[PDB]
């Protein structure tokens, strides 16, 4: 492998990765990566990913656990895998 | 309109808890002597018991009157297959918990809306404390409320099969308890212990004071070690019966350790998923009051 | 002083309480319950739920 190919080539891919989000003002908010980028994988086909399409602001949590709690009450689902 | 002299309704011949076996009728004390046990080396240690939650469920408005007592026993020691019961009129109890209420609790095991003509009932003042503790049994299947169907059982086995030499240290070796039997056995004690008037016992626990509570706990630590034994064989993993020459023994697999499904199937009483949550809510609520 | 269960003794009894059933409680019939189709098939979700 050229140590020059993958350094230029890996960039070409990483460049083209965009994950839906909302820009916030409050300083006490942390974006939820893990679950959020999972939706971008399937293609927003699944409801747990079709829920994040409509209102992307569901991923802005200020306290852990409360992040997931919301993605349950608004689904009636008992567990995401 | 019976009253208690602080001896309690259990100091009465009106209703007494007696098992029938041996060709004649005997008291619980005489029975338990037959239960002999050894050890199999899996230490069953006493955990702590978490306090219950104060919030009382609401007795949704209900006309007519339900047999509150019926269900209490029909779930715990109910023999005949009992289907899902997580649902039901199981909390009309709380309608007695408030000070001035007219709703009365008769003898036999009913809960009347208005005291009616010709029906003997417990004393309206001492049935109040019984409710502010047991009406709490309404929320037995509400998520985020249900007790835990594992650890309490450790408490249970240290009771009916724990020699004091052990309980004073809080730890004991898992036992395998076998008594001598007859025909139906385990199923027969169930059809028997069911009709016992359990309310005639529980009321005493929440009223009788230190003078007549130390004396109450001494004469009734056996009526408790009876409705605790049957309630246990509904959990044990095996019921296989050993054979002597002409004699028969009912070895019980592991009293005091809780599995999830009955060894009885056909041989003994059986629980259900909806009942596992229920037994844990009872066993937890009652122990704090007792112990 | 209780009642000795009669299902285990010898001598045969000839009269006893039988739990019957009235003309209100009825068993094994039908329910005119209705359906409501999912209306559109395209936007159904078997994927997760």
């Amino acid at each position: 492998i050229p140590a020059d190919e993958l350094i230029d080539n890996l960039h070409s891919w990483m460049r083209s990765v965009h994950l839906l989000h909302v820009r916030s003002e409050d300083n006490t908010l942390r974006y939820n990566w893990m679950l959020g980028v999972y939706a971008r994988s399937t293609n927003y086909t699944t409801p747990v990913g079709q829920l994040v399409v409509n209102a992307p602001a569901i991923l802005n949590y200020s306290n852990p656990q409360d992040a997931f709690n919301s993605v349950f009450v608004a689904l009636g689902i008992d567990y995401i895998d | 309109m019976l009253q208690q002299p602080t001896g309690g309704y259990t100091t009465l011949e009106q209703f007494a808890f007696t098992i029938r076996n041996d060709g004649t009728n005997a008291t619980p004390t005489q029975f338990l002597q037959l239960l002999s046990y050894e050890a199999t080396e899996n230490e069953l240690v006493k955990k702590t018991i978490p306090t219950p939650e104060t919030h009382l469920p609401s007795a949704r408005n209900v006309p007519g009157n339900v047999y509150i007592e019926d269900a209490i026993t029909q779930a715990l020691f109910g023999i005949s297959a009992q289907n899902v019961n997580a649902h039901g009129y199981f909390s009309r109890l709380s309608a007695l918990a408030l000070p001035n209420t007219s709703a009365r609790l008769g003898l036999d095991g009913v809960i009347y809306n208005s005291e009616t003509i010709n029906i003997p009932f417990y004393d309206p003042a001492a049935v109040a404390n019984f409710a502010a503790t047991y009406a709490k049994l309404g929320n037995a299947s509400t998520p985020r409320y249900r007790a835990d169907m594992i650890d309490i059982y450790a408490h249970v086995g240290l009771e009916l099969a724990g020699t004091d030499a052990e309980r004073a240290a809080g730890v004991m070796p898992v036992k395998r308890a076998k008594f001598d039997s007859w025909e139906g056995s385990l199923i027969s004690l169930s059809r028997d212990v069911v009709n016992w008037k359990i309310l005639a016992f529980l009321i005493d626990l929440c009223s009788l004071e230190g003078e007549a509570l130390r004396a109450f706990k001494t004469r009734n630590r056996d009526v408790f070690r009876m409705m605790l034994f049957i309630m246990s064989t509904a959990v044990a993993a095996n019921v296989v019966n050993r054979k002597v020459t002409k004699r028969v023994d009912r070895v019980l697999e592991y009293i005091g350790v809780n599995s999830m499904r009955t060894a009885g199937r056909t041989a003994t009483i059986t629980y259900d998923l909806s009942r596992h949550e229920f037994a844990a809510k009872f066993l937890q609520l009652t122990f704090t009051r007792w112990n | 002083q209780v009642g000795i269960p009669k299902l285990e003794v010898d001598h045969i009894s000839f009269s006893n309480v039988v739990s019957m059933m009235t003309a209100n409680i009825r068993t094994g019939d039908d329910m005119a319950v209705e359906r409501v189709n999912p209306d559109d098939v395209r936007a159904i979700n078997i994927r997760n739920a």
